């Protein structure tokens, strides 16, 4: 929409925070103080609509994205 | 039963170790003679190896007598073995492990379930020791216990090739081995191989101790070095010849260095990747032994 | 165990299950015999219906060896039960019991 | 007189699983319709076992 | 001592062991199965494997 | 499109917690009349800003 000339900042925050208010990232809220969320595996099923297996894995139980220890993230 | 000498079972002529050259039974030494090594710009530096697992795999419910030297010895040099992992049965070994066990490991390499008539076979002690350790191969396969299969090789490399000072000092230049040969000499001698008693090394390797044991390490130095010789031209990324005057000299390039290849060739006896675990397990397994 | 080929992805597929629990109710001498083999349906199940609780059980271990003294020593590893395994020592691990 | 011990016990059993199936996450319209009907079947043999 | 391989020398040897396989082996036979088709082609999944 | 996004970001249906706040599922799932006797409710009569 603009070829040639910097897009103005109110277009561009007005559009990234839209879109921003767009995008959720499937989980579950917990109590321990051990947890992460496992962001690249939640962005990343978002990103395929939650159709691959690992996208699927995530639907059905967001709480699997939840670790502890890094590793077991993904061996889970 | 046959009773265990002062010396290992190897101090018997019943199971002498001797590969077929110039027309005459050569003992593997006088093979090894006939290497030389041309040593090129990279390093062989050896790591410590990793400790064995402390876990022994179940010998599962076999009502029949597995033969288990032929398995080890074609896993290990055979012309047409593979997926040497499928069947599982080195896990067998095991069945040897426990104290007291109805089971016998014959000459013939036969594990029986049961002591059984006109059938020979070793000091069910030292059987027990040997496969305290060896029963371990069963898990080459499987995935958390799996050896690796560069690494050691840096090992095998050191014994094989290696010079006393070099041998010392832990760090060798990778070296192409070389030596005047006939037609055919790597299938020869893997053939030559396979016939061989293993057991009967690996049995004394593991069950004898002390001056009695070590008197062991260097009487058989040569024979580990066969076996370790045939290992690797099983991994060598290339065995070219080369004339010279009228005599054809045999170059494998390189000694310690596993390549990882896997497509077949005349020129050597070839690894699948069920093989290069299997003989890596064996290698970790054997070294482990053999350094103490 | 006559091979089931489910997959358990409608929940339709309960039935199986089911039919393995009428099994074990009315025949538990031949459910005994055949647990194994129905236990690799329902890791196809737990799998799909409990992925966390799964990931946890499965990393304890598929199997059991009870010992001298009677304590179970799980296996710590995965792996599918060939009925090649009830002559064995071996034992599945959905059916140890063990909280 | 009446109540039979065993036919008890399978109602926990499908009472469990009512409360498996009911647990279930679906995605597609007709899993979540053939989550209701299961129940409802389940609900039925309930009483063939009775 | 270990016998000399055959085919090592030049010499030609009339009586020799051959391995071969009883009734019970075969080989080459056409061998059943049971194929089980997916229950719903939407539920197949072909990625991440 | 735009407004959808981020209508449904916020989740196809809700169900009343037992405080009264409403909980939005955050999922785009197809609704079914199974889900009428369900603790859920379809997003769109929400009538929550
Ligand atoms: N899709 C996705 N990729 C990620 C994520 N986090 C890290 N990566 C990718 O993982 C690759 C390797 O990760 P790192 O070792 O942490 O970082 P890196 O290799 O130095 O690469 P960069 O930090 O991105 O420059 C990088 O190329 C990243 O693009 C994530 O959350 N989502």
């Amino acid at each position: 929409k603009y070829p040639s000339k910097a897009i103005p900042a109110d277009e561009l925050i007005d559009n990234l925070h839209s879109w921003m208010r767009s995008v959720h990232l499937l989980h579950v809220r917990s109590e321990d103080n051990t947890l992460r969320y496992n962001w690249m595996l939640g962005v990343y099923a978002r990103s395929t609509n939650y159709t691959t297996p690992v996208g699927q894995l995530v639907v059905n139980a967001p709480a699997i994205l939840n670790y502890s220890n890094p590793q077991d993230a993904f061996n889970s | 039963m046959l009773q265990q000498p002062t010396g290992g079972y190897t101090t018997l002529e019943q199971f002498a170790f001797t590969i077929r050259n110039d027309g005459t039974n050569a003992t593997p030494t006088q093979f090894l003679q006939l290497l030389s090594y041309e040593a090129t710009e990279n390093e062989l530096v050896k790591k410590t190896i990793p400790t064995p697992e402390t876990h022994l795999p179940s010998a599962r419910n076999v009502p029949g007598n597995v033969y288990i030297e032929d398995a080890i010895t074609q896993a290990l040099f055979g012309i047409s073995a593979q997926n040497v992992n499928a069947h599982g049965y080195f896990s067998r070994l095991s069945a040897l492990a426990l104290p007291n066990t109805s089971a016998r490991l014959g000459l013939d390499g036969v594990i029986y379930n049961s002591e059984t008539i006109n059938i020979p076979f070793y000091d069910p002690a030292a059987v027990a020791n040997f496969a305290a350790t060896y029963a371990k191969l069963g898990n080459a396969s499987t995935p958390r216990y799996r050896a690796d299969m560069i690494d050691i090789y840096a090992h095998v490399g050191l014994e094989l090739a290696g010079t006393d000072a070099e041998r010392a000092a832990g760090v060798m230049p990778v070296k192409r081995a070389k030596f005047d040969s006939w037609e055919g000499s790597l299938i020869s001698l893997s053939r030559d191989v396979v016939n061989w008693k293993i057991l009967a090394f690996l049995i004394d390797l593991c069950s004898l101790e002390g001056e009695a044991l070590r008197a062991f390490k260097t009487r058989n130095r040569d024979v580990f070095r066969m076996m370790l010789f045939i290992m690797s031209t099983a991994v060598a990324a290339n065995v070219v010849n080369r004339k010279v005057t009228k005599r054809v000299d045999r170059v494998l390039e390189y000694i310690g260095v596993n390549s990882m290849r896997t497509a077949g060739r005349t020129a050597t006896i070839t690894y699948d990747l069920s093989r290069h675990e299997f003989a890596a397990k064996f290698l970790q397994l054997t070294f482990t032994r053999w350094n103490a | 165990l006559k091979k089931i080929a489910e997959s358990f992805e409608d929940p339709s597929s309960i039935v199986v299950v089911l039919e393995f629990i009428l099994f074990a109710l009315f025949f538990p001498t031949e459910f005994n015999r055949i647990k194994g083999d129905i236990q690799n349906v329902l890791l196809l199940f737990f799998s799909r219906w409990y992925p966390v609780e799964y990931g946890i059980f499965v990393q304890r271990g598929a199997t059991y060896t009870i010992n001298a003294a009677g304590e179970f020593e799980f296996s710590g590893r995965n792996e599918k039960w060939d009925q090649a395994l009830y002559l064995s020592e071996h034992f599945p691990a959905l059916f140890s019991d063990v909280p | 007189t009446v109540t039979n011990e065993f036919a008890s016990r399978f109602r926990t059993i499908v009472a469990t699983l009512a409360n498996v199936v009911n647990e279930r996450a679906v995605q597609d319209d007709m899993q979540k319709a053939t989550r209701s009907c299961t129940k409802q079947w389940l609900r039925h043999l309930e009483t063939q076992f009775d | 001592q270990v016998g000399i391989p055959k085919l090592e020398v030049d010499h030609i040897s009339f009586s020799n062991v051959v391995s071969m396989m009883t009734a019970n082996i075969r080989t080459g036979d056409d061998m059943a199965v049971e194929r089980v088709n997916p229950d719903d082609v939407r539920a197949i999944n072909i990625r991440n494997a």
